[PDB]
């Protein structure tokens, strides 16, 4: 689970 | 010669690096202030690392073909190359005059004592400095710098990868551009095995990464220290 990482990449 | 698509790839990677790398280091004033007199530099440098990760992420999204990958392949690639690509992009501020990273002022000039006041030992710092020196001596063109950073991100050998063939084919396109660019734009004697020396650097980064993983796990063992880090830094590393 990497919410911050997935947000920055979206 | 370099084809039109290869010229296109370069124009993209350069512009993508121009947008994620501020050679004035203006935003450094937003970090927790540096203290030079243990772990007294961990807050300032943890911040520079957290910032640097965001910048590497913004660069990654601009790599031609990166968007074709799944969200998960995207996370695995960035999670494992983060410290490597930050090491690479830091070479643009590293000076061989005094073996240090010079970011605008004396306050943002980091040397072996500062990095050691971040909680890391010479076992890693000596190879890190030797790495930056060997990279500087290659005197790469800005085009070669952006391609190397891109090739380091889209690596299929990273554990957890799903579509290794897709990552491979993306990387081959970047590898071929680089190989062609050295042969067409980079002149002898500087071009002499320049590609093989660039790939060697990627291997030296795998070694620096593996040691980093160890010293990070021991530094972040104690909550008092992972308490000084950032949310993003903790998500990327552990
Ligand atoms: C915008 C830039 C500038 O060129 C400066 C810059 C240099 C970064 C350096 C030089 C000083 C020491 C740093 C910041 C290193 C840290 C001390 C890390 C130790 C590096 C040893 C490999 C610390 C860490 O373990 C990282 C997760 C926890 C804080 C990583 C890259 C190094 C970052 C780059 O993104």
């Amino acid at each position: 689970n990497h919410p911050m990482l997935m947000n920055l990449l979206k | 010669k370099l084809s039109e698509e290869q010229q296109h790839i370069i124009a993209i990677l350069l512009d993508a690096h121009h947008k994620t790398y501020d050679p004035t280091y203006a935003d450094f004033r937003d970090f927790r202030p540096p203290v030079r007199m243990p772990l007294s530099m961990l807050p300032h440098l943890a911040d520079l690392v957290s910032y640097s990760i965001q910048k590497v992420i913004g660069f990654a999204k601009m790599i031609p073909g990166f968007r074709d990958l799944t969200s998960d392949d995207q996370i695995v690639l960035l999670k494992s190359s983060a410290i490597e690509v930050i090491m690479l992009r830091s070479n643009q501020s590293f000076t061989m005059d005094d073996m240090s990273w010079d970011c605008g002022s004396q306050d943002y000039k980091y040397d072996v004592t500062d990095v050691s006041k971040a909680g890391h030992t010479l076992e890693l710092i000596e190879p890190l400095i030797k790495f930056q020196v060997g990279l500087k001596k290659l005197n790469l063109h800005e085009e070669e710098h952006v391609l190397l950073m891109a090739i380091c991100i889209v690596s299929p050998d990273r554990p957890g990868v799903q579509d290794a063939k897709l990552v491979e084919a993306i990387q081959d396109r970047l590898s071929n551009t680089l190989q062609t660019y050295i042969r067409c734009r980079h002149p002898p004697p500087g071009s002499h095995q320049l590609y093989a020396k660039m790939i060697q650097k990627l291997a030296d980064l795998r070694s620096l990464n593996e040691e980093h993983s160890k010293q990070y796990r021991s530094l972040s063992f104690q909550p008092e220290n992972s308490m000084k880090l950032t949310p993003l830094v903790l998500e990327v590393f552990g």
